[PDB]
């Protein structure tokens, strides 16, 4: 079961 | 209840209780849990010295008077015991350890111009 | 019969240990109603910013900014030159400064005297 | 560094005798052998001292190991009080844990022994401060009573650890 | 505030676990957990408020003198080697926003799925206004309750934070 | 004591709220969309040549990935590092120090041959 | 020579090659955790061929290979002291770390930052050497202080946790009272002896040493 | 040990001081007395390279024992047999050390009886 | 944590194990005790005593130089 | 982390195993929504007991603010389903 | 994965030392609402677990059989030469 990893942004 | 006007320089700001942020109730839904505040609460004239990674101020099992007094005494009685054992030494019924060649004069460096003062082990 | 708790100031009295916490009366009882009734208006007042969902930016606490002013600029004008302050200016001020002055100035007048005497090892001492 | 050393491997040492947190009562049994290696250096042993450093990073780093591998299991727990029974739960570990304590204390012809045991020795046959001497004996017998504790409160009575793990 | 009969009840709590720390055998904590229990029955029946006051002050009292030193605290309770662990991990919603368009297009279901909410939310924002302020006093609240919704599509008062925090291993 | 009607309503609807918005935080099954990535020949060559067990062949590529290791990280720093040391550091003064080797009564010297006397004659007595 | 003197390096330089790996060479986040414990798997074996050499011969060797500075009389060199103490003891510190490492990949498996994890056991292992190795004060310093910091970023690993903080900020208190000794020795020994080279304090061997003494058995306190 | 009680809890001039061992001539005693020889000559200690601490009359079965380990690499489990002649040698030369120790003891023992007998007389 | 034997955790009920975890256990125990009574056998000495102590008080006054107390 | 997660089905079947297992509640009158107080008859303090064997059931405490709301176990069952994120 | 709960009715508190605490807990008139509870980690695997002197023995059986095996090998084979 995967679930959504909330992270700040890591383009920048 | 303000500080004294002593003339520190506290004006009028408030004197609250001298209380760790590591007290308050940890269970309630502050509004900074970390700092375990709340929202517009007038802070502690010493606020940053009372968080959670500093000078805590919360009741101990012991009494603070009589911790004191043990950690004071233990120490104590062990740096004069060391003293006592210092007078005292321990060692084995062996007499001077024996070395040739004058003792290993020139082995340390000694002065081979100046002849060492003859030094001899017999047997035994 | 226990050894009664002895509070210093790195140790607060337990609450379960405080008798304030037993004679509860009218007043007692009325009195900490009044502190969630304050303490329930600025909750109210934090929540509705809060959830804002049009609001980006900063909560500005009025709290902190008046904590901050009286730690820096409110307290010079609240100064008065008394007995107190006086005697712990000059102690903590001056007191360090006159007892190093001596603790340094007698270090280096002895190892002066010693080094023109020639009693000082400075066998290897080229770097200085 | 002779009465230093000595302090430092009964006081901690002494500590060690009433944790509960398993990985803490490691980091005291490290405290008390670092004790010993300084006792070592007081008594003009410093290949001795040396020595020890060397065997004791192979037991030492095998319990914290081992101590890990029964803290991952039951959860993130590492209080001693809520373990129990891992005797036959965890055979591997249960091996590991019991080698380590046997070099720790010392025992004939293990790691601990060619150097721990070859120490006390040169300590009591030495012209040394006589408090001193006594200390490091006396805290050689808590390693033992604290090395104890391990396995008694982990891996012998009855789990004490939650129903499901 | 507390009631009477809540510290009480705290107590009767408080001293198994210390109880339990010292005794750490199952049976053996077992057998005391009855004792103690003993000793809080019988005095169920005291109903004089100054006598009964009395027994709990001294009962406090006998805690304090008999707690563990180092009482066993759950892993993640305040104090217990867990707390606060996994608050690195633990990151606000609001920012996904600044997600750059090309990191959420590896995402799409869960960003379009995302402005349900965000949408929801702004909807129901000036009804949970309009909520809130007739069930106030004209003083403003006097406790920190709040109301639930009452009415078929209106959700609870200031209720995103609350259902959208980080979860308990958000990683 | 419990509850008072309202709380469990309002935990009732937030908890309702509460377990959808955990739903929602599932993927589906295409998420991630990974972007086109360019794979190497290698890369095709090892996923292919190992989708049987065959311990025989797999075992190649456990000395393969250590022969690759231990030629990047082991043989070539020790080519610069010894050719480092032989025509720059060697060749200044005192930079490599050697503790001269310990000589015993009864060997023979390679630069020279000399023979060093053997000790005199021990009482021996074996205890 | 030529052997003992390269293989010796070679240990040292093979740690740093995944912490400079790091930098966008070679893309392996997921396997990167086995590329650090493989390194030292062949680092220990390197190590085990000098410690040979000097159990065999009692081979022991300086290598100044390069001039870093020169303080007027002052020559300060980047020195490895291949000898009893650091021959021995890499060896120990790499199989103990071996063991570590490969633990460490089951441990911290569910960890999201097990990638920055690995880097920072890493960088421990190479400042432990330069402690072990070095040859003059300075450079043992360097590593002195080295390990100090990882420690610190290692402890509060969890900078989430509270508790995590004030205990690492608590080593780094200890450990700089510490070094108030080793600022200590080192002033000691080159305002008496001119020189922070252990070669050199030796040979002249200071009488009076109290003071250097008293500042190193506060350091290791 | 126990000579220790008899000196902290005892006469201490009847006990010896090792901080100024000895306190008799050598040649008291022991007439045309011999000495020790050093069967492995400075040069050879030299050569061989050893701790000053084990530059003592029991070496040059030291050094036999070092060339042993020298040459019977790899194989350390051999050369056992150097090790106990080194050790059974070291073992000697302590308990000679010890014969001093006690020999001490008994001269200035004879001293006090001897002083008594001198000084009561007087 | 994953990878390896995967095993299904039993509630209120002792833990699955394996052949081959029990078996290394006990191999290494068993090697540990033979390695005890290997060393004891060969290196007693090393635990109880090298060589015999010398007792002071049989040593005789003519090996010692001890003059007789007439002089 | 190697710990397998919790259904909702799976909290509600431990909930009332470990009631089951208590002595002064009979099992037929023990229901998913069988309040302690006014269904099975039990004091205050019998309440708190509850608790505790549940705390060690699922090794997390419960603040005793949270824990004196408890009173039936369907409601213990949301109050840890929610507390550790359980939806499915 | 629905995990079979083992049937709660087996947990009984008879024949182990939470008996014990029956026994005496009746002796004052009281008892034990939760033995059932803590009944099974006496019951199963967890019962009858080695005493300390007994972990110290691990192995020790096979580990003397390989001693004497292996001595008796060294006395004969060192007896040649
Ligand atoms: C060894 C020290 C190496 C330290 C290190 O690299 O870790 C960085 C590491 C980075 O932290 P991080 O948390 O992993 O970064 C995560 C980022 O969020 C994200 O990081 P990332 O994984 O996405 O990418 C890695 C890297 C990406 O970096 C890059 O892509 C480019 C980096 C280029 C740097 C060099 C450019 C300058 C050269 C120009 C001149 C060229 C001339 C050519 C002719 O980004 C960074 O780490 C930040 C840039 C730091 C640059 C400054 C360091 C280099 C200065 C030289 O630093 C630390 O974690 C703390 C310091 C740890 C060391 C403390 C103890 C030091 C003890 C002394 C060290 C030994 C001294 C010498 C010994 C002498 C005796 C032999
Ligand atoms: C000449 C020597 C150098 C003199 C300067 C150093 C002397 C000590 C003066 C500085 C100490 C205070 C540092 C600034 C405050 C930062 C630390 C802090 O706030 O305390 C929180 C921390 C408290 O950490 P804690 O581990 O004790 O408890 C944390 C709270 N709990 C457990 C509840 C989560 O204090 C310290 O870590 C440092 C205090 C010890 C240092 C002082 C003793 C020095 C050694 C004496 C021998
Ligand atoms: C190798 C060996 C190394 C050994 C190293 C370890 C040495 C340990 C030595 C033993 C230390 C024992 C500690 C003794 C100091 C105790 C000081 C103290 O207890 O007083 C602090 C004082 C508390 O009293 P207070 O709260 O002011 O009274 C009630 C007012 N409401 O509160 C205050 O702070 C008031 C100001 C006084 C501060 C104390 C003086 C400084
Ligand atoms: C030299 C140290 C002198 C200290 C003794 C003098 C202070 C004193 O005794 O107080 C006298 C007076 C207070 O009298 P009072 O009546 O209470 O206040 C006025 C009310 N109308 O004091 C006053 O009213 C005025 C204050 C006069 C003294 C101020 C100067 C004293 C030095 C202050 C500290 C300087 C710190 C400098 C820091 C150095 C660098 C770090
Ligand atoms: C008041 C400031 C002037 C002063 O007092 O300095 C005088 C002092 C020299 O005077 P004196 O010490 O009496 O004579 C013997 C000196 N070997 O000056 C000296 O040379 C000795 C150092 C003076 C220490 C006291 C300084 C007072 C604090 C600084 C001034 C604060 C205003
Ligand atoms: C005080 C002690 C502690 C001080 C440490 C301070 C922190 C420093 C951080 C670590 C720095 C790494 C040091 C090792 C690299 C040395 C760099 C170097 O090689 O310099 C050139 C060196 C010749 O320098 P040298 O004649 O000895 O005098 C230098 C005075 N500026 O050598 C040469 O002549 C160059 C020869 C190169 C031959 C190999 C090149 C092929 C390999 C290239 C790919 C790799
Ligand atoms: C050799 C080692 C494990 C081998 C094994 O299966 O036992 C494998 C695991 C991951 C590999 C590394 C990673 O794939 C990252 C790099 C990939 C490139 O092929 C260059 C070498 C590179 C640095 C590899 C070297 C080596 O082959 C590694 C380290
Ligand atoms: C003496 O040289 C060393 C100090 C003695 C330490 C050992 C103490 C134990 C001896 C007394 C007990 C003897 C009877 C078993």
């Amino acid at each position: 079961k995967r679930l959504f990893i909330i992270k700040p942004s890591g383009f920048y | 209840e303000p500080y004294p006007d002593d003339g520190t320089g506290y004006g009028d700001y408030p004197k609250l209780p001298d209380r760790s942020q590591q007290e308050r109730d940890p269970w309630y839904d502050w509004d900074h849990p970390d700092l375990r505040l709340n929202w517009g609460e007038p802070m502690h004239w010493d606020l940053d010295m009372y968080i959670r990674n500093r000078v805590d101020t919360s009741p101990t099992p012991v009494n603070w008077n009589l911790m004191c007094k043990h950690l004071f005494g233990f120490v104590a009685f062990m740096l004069f015991m060391f003293w006592v054992g210092e007078t005292y030494p321990a060692y084995q019924p062996v007499g001077p350890k024996q070395y040739p060649y004058n003792n290993l004069y020139l082995e340390r460096g000694g002065d081979p111009n100046k002849e060492p003062e003859p030094v001899v082990h017999y047997e035994i | 019969s226990f050894p009664k708790y002895e509070a210093s100031r790195l140790s607060s009295l337990p609450t379960t240990l405080d008798p304030a916490e037993y004679d509860i009366s009218s007043e007692t009882r009325k009195a900490q109603a009044e502190r969630l009734a304050i303490r329930s208006r600025l909750k109210r007042e934090y929540q509705l910013q809060y959830y804002d969902p049009s609001r980006r930016g900063v909560i500005e606490d009025p709290a902190l900014v008046r904590w901050t002013y009286a730690r820096s600029a409110n307290i010079y004008p609240n100064f008065r030159p008394n007995t107190k302050t006086s005697l712990l200016g000059a102690l903590f001020g001056i007191g360090p400064l006159v007892f190093w002055y001596y603790v340094f100035k007698t270090d280096r007048d002895r190892k002066e005297k010693l080094i023109q005497e020639g009693k000082l090892d400075r066998t290897f001492n080229i770097s200085y | 560094t002779l009465c230093l050393g000595a302090i430092t491997t009964l006081f901690t040492a002494m500590c060690a005798l009433t944790q509960n947190d398993i990985k803490k009562i490691i980091a005291f049994s490290t405290s008390s052998q670092l004790g010993l290696m300084m006792v070592t250096i007081g008594i003009n042993q410093p290949y001795l001292a040396f020595l020890h450093i060397c065997t004791h990073a192979f037991f030492k780093a095998m319990l914290f190991m081992c101590s890990g591998s029964i803290i991952h299991s039951l959860n993130d727990e590492q209080d001693i009080r809520k373990m129990g029974g891992l005797f036959k739960a965890m055979p591997f570990t249960t091996t590991a844990l019991i080698v380590g304590s046997l070099a720790l204390t010392g025992m004939p012809f293990l790691t601990g022994f060619y150097s721990k045991d070859l120490i006390i020795e040169a300590a009591n046959t030495s012209y040394t401060n006589a408090w001193a001497l006594l200390m490091t004996l006396i805290a050689t017998s808590f390693t033992a009573i604290y090395s104890t504790r391990i396995i008694f409160f982990a891996l012998l009575g009855q789990p004490r650890f939650p129903t499901l793990v | 505030y507390l009631t009477h009969q809540q510290k009480v009840l705290r107590l009767y709590k408080r001293a198994l676990r210390h109880l339990e720390s010292w005794c750490i055998h199952r049976d053996k904590y077992r057998y005391f957990a009855c004792l103690l229990r003993a000793r809080f029955d019988e005095h169920k029946n005291e109903k004089d408020m100054v006598k009964a006051t009395q027994l709990l002050r001294e009962a406090e009292e006998e805690f304090w003198h008999g707690q563990h030193p180092q009482p066993y605290i759950f892993p993640e309770s305040p104090g217990g080697t867990s707390y606060e662990r996994y608050e690195c991990y633990k990151v606000p919603e609001w920012c996904l926003d600044d997600w750059h368009p090309s990191e959420k297009a590896m995402y799409p279901d869960y960003f379009a799925k995302r402005e349900q909410w965000k949408k929801l939310r702004r909807e129901s924002w000036e009804r949970e206004v309009k909520q809130l302020q007739e069930e106030t006093p004209v003083g403003g609240p006097r406790t920190e309750a709040l109301p639930p919704a009452r009415k078929q599509g209106d959700l609870p008062p200031l209720w995103w934070h609350i259902v959208t925090r980080p979860r308990e291993r958000p990683m | 004591s419990g509850y008072t009607p309202e709380e469990k309503l309002r935990l009732q609807q937030l908890r309702e709220l509460r377990r959808r918005w955990l739903k929602d935080q599932e993927l589906s099954p295409r998420e991630p969309v990974l972007p086109p990535q360019r794979v190497s020949p290698v890369e095709r060559f090892w996923n292919k040549f190992l989708q049987d067990g065959a311990l025989w062949k797999n075992v190649i590529y456990k000395t393969y990935r250590h022969s690759i290791f231990a030629f990047t990280h082991v043989l070539i720093p020790v080519w610069i590092i010894h050719y480092y040391l032989k025509y720059h550091v060697t060749t200044k003064p005192y930079t490599i120090v050697e503790k001269k080797p310990r000589i015993f009564p009864g060997d023979t010297i390679l630069e020279t041959g000399e023979v060093i006397p053997p000790m005199k004659e021990f009482p021996d007595q074996h205890h | 020579m030529n052997m003992f003197s390269s293989l010796s390096l070679v240990t040292l330089l093979l740690l740093t090659m995944p912490i400079m790996m790091m930098s966008f060479n070679t893309y392996k986040p997921s396997n990167y955790p086995l590329y650090v414990k493989t390194a030292i798997s062949y680092a220990f074996i390197t190590s085990m061929i000098p410690t040979m050499m000097f159990i065999h011969s009692g081979q022991e060797l300086i290598i100044s290979n390069w001039h870093w500075l020169t303080i007027q009389t002052l020559k300060l060199s980047l020195s490895f002291k291949m000898d009893y103490f650091s021959m021995m003891f890499i060896p120990v510190a790499l199989f103990v770390t071996w063991s570590i490492m490969e633990f460490s990949m089951w441990y911290m498996y569910s960890d999201p930052n097990i990638n920055k994890f690995f880097k920072y056991l890493l960088l421990f292992l190479i400042t432990m050497l330069i402690l072990v190795t070095a040859n003059n004060l300075f450079q043992l310093f360097i590593g002195w202080e080295g390990v100090g910091i990882m420690s610190f970023l290692l402890i509060g690993w969890w900078y989430g946790r509270a508790d995590a903080n004030t205990a690492a900020l608590q080593a780094i208190l200890y450990n700089r009272i510490g070094d108030i000794g080793f600022i200590l020795a080192m002033a000691w020994f080159l305002t008496n002896l001119n020189t922070w080279d252990l070669q050199q304090i030796f040979m002249l061997n200071p009488s009076d040493s109290n003071m250097p003494l008293i500042g190193l058995a506060l350091a290791a306190t | 040990g126990a000579h220790l009680a008899r000196r902290y809890l005892g006469d201490a001039s009847v006990e010896p001081d090792p901080l100024r061992m000895p306190t008799f001539p050598p040649d008291y005693g022991f007439p045309e007395r011999k000495e020790r020889e050093m069967v492995a000559t400075q040069q050879e200690m030299n050569d061989a390279q050893l701790v000053l601490q084990q530059r003592d009359y029991c070496a040059h079965y030291l050094i036999r024992f070092l060339k042993c380990k020298r040459d019977s690499f790899p194989n350390f489990l051999a050369c056992k047999h150097e090790r106990h002649d080194w050790d059974y040698c070291e073992h000697l030369d302590y308990v000679k050390r010890m014969k001093e120790f006690e020999r001490e003891r008994r001269l200035l023992q004879r001293k006090k009886r001897r002083e008594q007998r001198e000084a009561d007389m007087a | 944590a994953g990878g390896g034997a995967h095993i299904e955790p039993r509630y209120r009920q002792f833990p699955q194990l394996t052949r081959s975890q029990v078996i290394q256990a006990e191999f290494f125990s068993a090697t540990m005790w033979f390695w005890i009574l290997w060393r004891f056998w060969h290196d007693s000495d090393a635990v109880l005593g090298h060589f015999p102590y010398p007792d002071p008080s049989q040593w005789t006054d003519e090996e010692l130089g001890i003059p007789p107390d007439d002089e | 982390s190697d710990a397998p997660p919790l259904t909702l089905e799976g909290i509600k079947d431990r909930v009332l195993y470990v009631l089951k297992l208590y002595d002064k509640i009979d099992p037929e009158k023990l229901s998913v929504n069988s309040h302690f107080m006014k269904d099975l008859g039990l004091d205050s303090l019998d309440q708190v007991e509850i608790i505790m064997a549940m705390e060690d059931e699922f090794g997390f405490e419960i603040p005793d603010i949270d824990a004196e709301k408890l009173m039936c176990p369907q409601e213990i069952v949301d109050y840890i389903a929610d507390k550790k994120d359980v939806y499915e | 994965s629905k995990m079979e709960l083992p049937d709660y009715k087996q947990w009984k508190i008879e024949g182990t030392p939470l008996e014990t605490v029956q026994e005496k807990l009746a002796a004052r008139g009281l008892r034990d609402p939760w033995g059932r509870n803590e009944a099974w980690r006496y019951m199963g695997g967890f019962a009858n677990n080695v005493s300390f002197v007994g972990a110290l023995l691990k192995g020790f059986k096979w580990g003397f059989a390989a001693f004497v095996v292996a001595i008796g090998a060294e006395y004969y084979l060192e007896s040649q030469k």
